[PDB]
């Protein structure tokens, strides 16, 4: 070791911590934006979806379009319980719904065909050199910060329409075999589940409660100082605070 | 055309106060705001065993991704004892099948499921509690010693059957709790006493009690009975004679309305008679698991009371 | 009557919270309610599981809350007030009851 | 899965009661 | 550039013996040889649970590929309780994490591997062996018979909480373990007693004593605290007052540096206050398996002792 | 048996003993230091990724290019509870580790011998086969998993740190011959002295004991007091004693 | 005043160095903060939880630390040290304190 | 799977111990 | 009851008592029975005695006759001498 | 598989049995 070798140390720490940070940050700014919704076009938008496709104003509704999708699945399942008889056979009793799955395939190419601008990838891709406008990588962290911030869907497929599904796996494959795109596959699944007016709201609970962290009586329990006043109306408030409060001693 | 489908409900009330009058758990459903905490659509998973004998009957709950509105209204209320009934039945009507006092709660909540815990006694606090301090000379009236002690319990009386004109031979004394003091008295004079869902029921062993259940393949019977010992021991005999000793065992889909002490009727191709009941179990898993009861048979020798 | 500084609150502005405080080593459970028209906290306090609040009235600056009710076995003996830690004119509002949203409500107690 | 696991802690139960309660004239 | 990895250190020394002092598992370590036998780079497993109470704190090992030098060692000395100390970390430093006796070893070596077991004690042979033949007469100062207690036990007072100028009420007298009477009159003082990694420690229940430990994202926590009763039973209550009957639960990173009877400060998103511990139970997989620890948390109501 | 067996015997032990000596020691050095930084390129280098590989020099920020690599794949998980919640509940879902693979060769004929890469530190200009570039990257591969090196791969798209190898594989089939195939696995790593006293922390070491082989350590372990180095003897010996004493 | 040698401490050189040792049959908890300035450490000793330090001191060489405080129920009546290994001018510093890193803190305990 | 085993084992030693201590004013 | 076991060609006897416990569970396709036998449980629990002896007694005397009160053969015993 | 669950319910015996005897002179 020497001192010289002390400051390559102190970088490790510094650029792989930094780079954290902003992952980090940036998926703390996502679960605090409640008027933002995002909604995948699988397909149907050149029949009759097209009406849906117009509605969405590239600041709180966006829309995520594929250069092409290979297939579709959708898959409900049920449970069915079964009971045992004397009879030396087996009964039914009630039976149950397993929320349901849907799956799909696609590819973003880096030689596009139709660039249209109120896609949200196309946000700032070049119309006119597109290979160096990097769309591929750019797809990569959009949809990965809508997966890793716990997004609800909304999936506009042709034969129907689902909502209310979350994202649990995805894969990106640059094999040799294309080469110039990125071959994409995702998995989701139904998650079937303050302001506003006093006249709507219902009783609430909060359960028990401590002293307060943001003021004083903590400070004394975490042993600080109590923070001075800043003196205006000083003689009016010194005289009653200290009469009908006290102080913490 | 629909399937047959589980259905159940589960209540949560005020804390259960115990003053000078029989408590029922009924009139302490409603909160401070009115309508209770119910809980319907939830994965549950519970079991609950009754028996007859001095112990309360305990029934274990489990409930799956509760809000947390009703997980904080039991972090509160944690040094008191809530109120809770729960229902059970097939898509057209629920009936009682436990009723109590929440003696436990606790809640883990890794990663992606949070799973509550539930302990639930019967009674505990009245059986556990309840002091006495009595005496009687010789020549009083059995008769009266048993009334005076159950209505220190504090429970409502199900069913009594009384002595007669028997008179204590000996002065007698009695302290501590009462349940304990009753549960003595049942070895030297051939009662059973045992409280079950608030009632205090107190019977003559060996006797039974009409076909109040008729247990048949439409009856929704499960498999064959089979006999199996009342007891895991064996007591050495003579060869009160009237003692139980033998029995049977059944299983049924859940129905709620039996009782430890009540009388059923057999109805199969192998065994057919009449028998008393001993020990229950509920099992209940809403999407997943059985939604049966088992029953404990002992035959029965006595007179028909 | 000497009286120490024990205990802070703070409302996260619902318009029907409600839980659980401990003071003086006893529980309570307190529920706070919004008035439209009136623009005040109106304030409940009762034992743990009580069928009825026991004391009820509306909060507002500089004003002792509990005066007339240092009687009952189940009242705390301390001192309930709201003071503003801004200018001296601001009444109690929504949302700036807190350490340092402008009002502080506190309780201090009697030293015995 | 539970469901096997759950059977041999009844028949431990089982045991350990038998073991308490045996014999006796009472 | 490295990884976060874990480590650890387990020691045994010379058999223990109790004396006319107090007994220090320190200096037993080193053997006749002088250097213990140490163990650094074996897969172990192990579990160790604390509490406040009268039984002392027992942890369990398991060590797999022992060399026959080191269970030949254990072979001997099977009479004998045999001194041994464990260490645990993160690849910079090892903090004590038990002390104690060997109460328990055995060998099972079915074909491919051998497994060792061990079962430790805290004190136990001091806890459950050493007598007491004391009496005192009315007017006596409580303050002094708590001391002389102590002394008997013949361990190092690691905190104690006089009693002020308490009188004794009437003639006491005491006899056979001096744990077991302590415990006595823990109960009819409000005060806790309970030995741990070989300190004596005697304090007041509901009162607490700076934050000593802070727990937050930062500090390496474990999933959010959940809210969880502190015994399996609830007591009957007026509704003395200060005493527990509240808690909660955390879970962090394996930290050897925290005791039953501490403080700490929960710095969460949802939870935030002070706390008093009330159990602990430190969990290691080398290998394989977790190496955090779980802490039971108390409210508390009572004076900032 | 014979004596010229022990003599063979501890022939047998003594060169096997060695290599653990080599090998052992050279993954505890390995992980001593903290300063070197290990990187991958796996594609991206032409398309403007040359940018950050001029950065890298011979001796802290090592990088290793491999003679091509084929595919490679990048997924992430995610999971979520399976029964029905309670009501919005958008907190009952949870975050796995990513992972990344490919596929890779090297070869004894490279057709690019750039020395920036620490795989051709000494390869010899004129004949590659000779200087064993294969035996080469093995070496390297070896104690970078061994040492549980943080990695930082460089792709096409993105840029990864904080990964580690958890598995690899090498073979030399029929086919191919004079080349061996590769295969790695890496997942993300969540991790969480001299330094300035202004960013201390206040911190622990729990109970501690009787620290290192000292004065007083040895007597417990009975080992003979250390004598002193009698550079001055005048001044602390009437000291000394009286006020610290020996230990006895 | 017979002594015997008893216990012997080590310092990392982190500069909020905290543990707790075991002397005389009694514990203690030790904290050692390093000043910049003054390029010495300051030790503050306490009980176990305790709310504040008994004692706070600056470390020097060849100084008995304890000589004015043996009157506290709660302060070791042993001799606290600190003497060098190496030359003799040597004065405490960061890194150069432990039984071979050139100054010996020792604690020694009178004979009863 | 070992863990999938010690669950059910606390569950049931908490059983035991909840029907041991229960109720009572002590 | 009784129970033999060995190998093919001879089998010892393995446990000799009484059926302390019995129980059947017929689940659809297997019903298997359960058993738990006790060696001696009924003697060793029941067999009351009232005896007492003055100083000087041999305790060889005492010895025996308290096994003779249980009631089972004598295996092996080790008297007591004086 | 039922001689994995004997083995974890053979060691949780052992530790109540060595739980409830330890220690005593006798």
């Amino acid at each position: 070791i020497s001192p010289a070798q002390q400051a390559q140390a102190d970088k490790r720490a510094r650029d792989a911590a930094a780079a954290k940070r902003k992952q980090d940050t940036e998926v703390s700014n996502a679960k605090s934006r409640e008027d933002i919704q995002y909604t995948m076009f699988v397909s149907g938008l050149r029949r009759g979806r097209l009406n849906e496709f117009e509605r969405k104003n590239r600041t709180d509704d966006l829309a995520i379009l594929f250069d092409s999708v290979t297939t579709h699945t959708y898959t409900k399942d049920y449970n069915k319980s079964s009971y045992a008889v004397e009879s030396k056979a087996k009964a039914s009793d009630h039976v149950t719904t397993q929320d349901g799955k849907f799956t799909f395939s696609g590819t973003v190419t880096d030689s596009p065909y139709l660039i249209d601008p109120r896609n949200m990838i196309d946000r700032d891709t070049d119309k006119e050199n597109p290979m160096l406008a990097r769309r591929p990588a750019k797809a990569i962290e959009i949809l990965e910060l809508i997966a890793d911030s716990h997004q609800l869907v909304t999936l506009v497929t042709e034969d129907n329409i689902l909502s209310n599904y979350v994202i649990t796996s995805f894969q990106v494959d640059r094999s040799s075999e294309a080469g110039s795109s990125i071959n994409v596959q995702v998995t989701l699944e139904e998650f079937r589940f303050r302001t506003s007016d006093p006249k709507k709201a219902k009783n609430a609970n909060t359960g028990t409660k401590q002293t307060a962290e943001d003021g004083a009586v903590d400070d004394s329990a975490k042993q600080k100082r109590q923070t001075p006043y800043i003196g205006k109306n000083a003689e009016t408030k010194e005289r009653w605070e200290n009469a009908a409060i006290g102080t913490t001693d | 055309m629909r399937a047959m489908e589980r259905t159940y409900t589960l209540v949560i009330g005020r804390p259960v106060v115990i003053g000078e009058k029989p408590v029922n758990i009924e009139k302490f459903a409603n909160t401070s705001k009115g309508d209770a905490y119910e809980i319907k659509d939830l994965h549950i998973e519970f079991n609950v065993k009754k028996d007859n004998s001095k112990e309360p009957n305990k029934g274990y709950v489990t409930v799956y991704n509760l809000s947390d509105e009703v997980v904080n209204y039991l972090s509160v209320n944690q040094r008191e004892s809530l109120a809770v009934m729960l229902h059970a039945g097939y898509n057209g009507d629920e009936k009682l099948i436990f009723s109590g006092t929440v003696e436990y709660v606790e809640d883990d909540f890794p990663e992606e499921t949070r799973t509550t815990k539930f302990i639930l006694g019967d009674g505990t606090l009245n059986l556990t509690t309840a002091t006495t301090a009595r005496s009687y000379r010789k020549g009083t009236p059995v008769n009266s010693v048993l009334n005076d002690l159950i209505a220190d319990l504090k429970l409502p009386k199900g069913r009594v059957i009384d002595f007669g004109n028997q008179t204590l031979q000996t002065s007698m004394a009695f302290t501590g709790n009462a349940s304990q003091n009753l549960a003595n008295l049942a070895k030297n004079t051939g009662s059973t006493f045992s409280v079950q869902d608030g009632a205090v029921y107190w019977t003559k062993e060996g006797s039974r009690f009409n076909v109040m259940f008729e247990i048949s393949e439409e009856g929704g019977m499960v498999g064959t009975p089979t006999p199996k010992q009342p007891s895991s021991s064996k007591k050495l005999i003579k060869a009160h004679d009237i003692k139980e000793d033998v029995g049977m065992t059944v299983s049924t889909l859940l129905n709620g309305a039996i009782l430890p002490e009540s009388t059923v009727y057999l109805n199969t191709r192998y065994h057919k008679g009449f028998y008393k009941v001993a020990e229950l179990t509920h099992r209940g898993g809403y999407e997943t698991g059985d939604w049966i009861t088992e029953l404990g048979l002992v035959e029965t020798r006595g007179e028909l009371i | 009557r000497t009286v120490v500084r024990t205990f802070d609150f703070e409302l996260s502005g619902y318009p029907d919270e409600t839980f659980r405080v401990v003071l003086d080593s006893v529980t309570y459970e307190l529920r706070f309610m919004w008035n439209e028209r009136d623009e005040s906290w109106f304030m409940s306090l009762g034992d743990i599981g009580a069928q009825r609040p026991t004391i009820t009235s509306k909060l507002t600056c500089y004003s002792d809350i509990l005066a007339p009710y240092r009687y009952l076995d189940n009242v705390p003996d301390g001192n309930l007030y709201l003071w503003p830690l801004g200018d001296i004119r601001t009444r109690a509002g929504r949302f700036n009851i807190g350490p340092l949203k402008g009002i502080q409500m506190t309780y201090s107690s009697l030293i015995e | 899965l539970r469901n096997m696991v759950r059977a041999v802690v009844d028949e431990n139960n089982q045991f350990n009661f038998n073991m308490l309660i045996q014999g006796g004239p009472n």
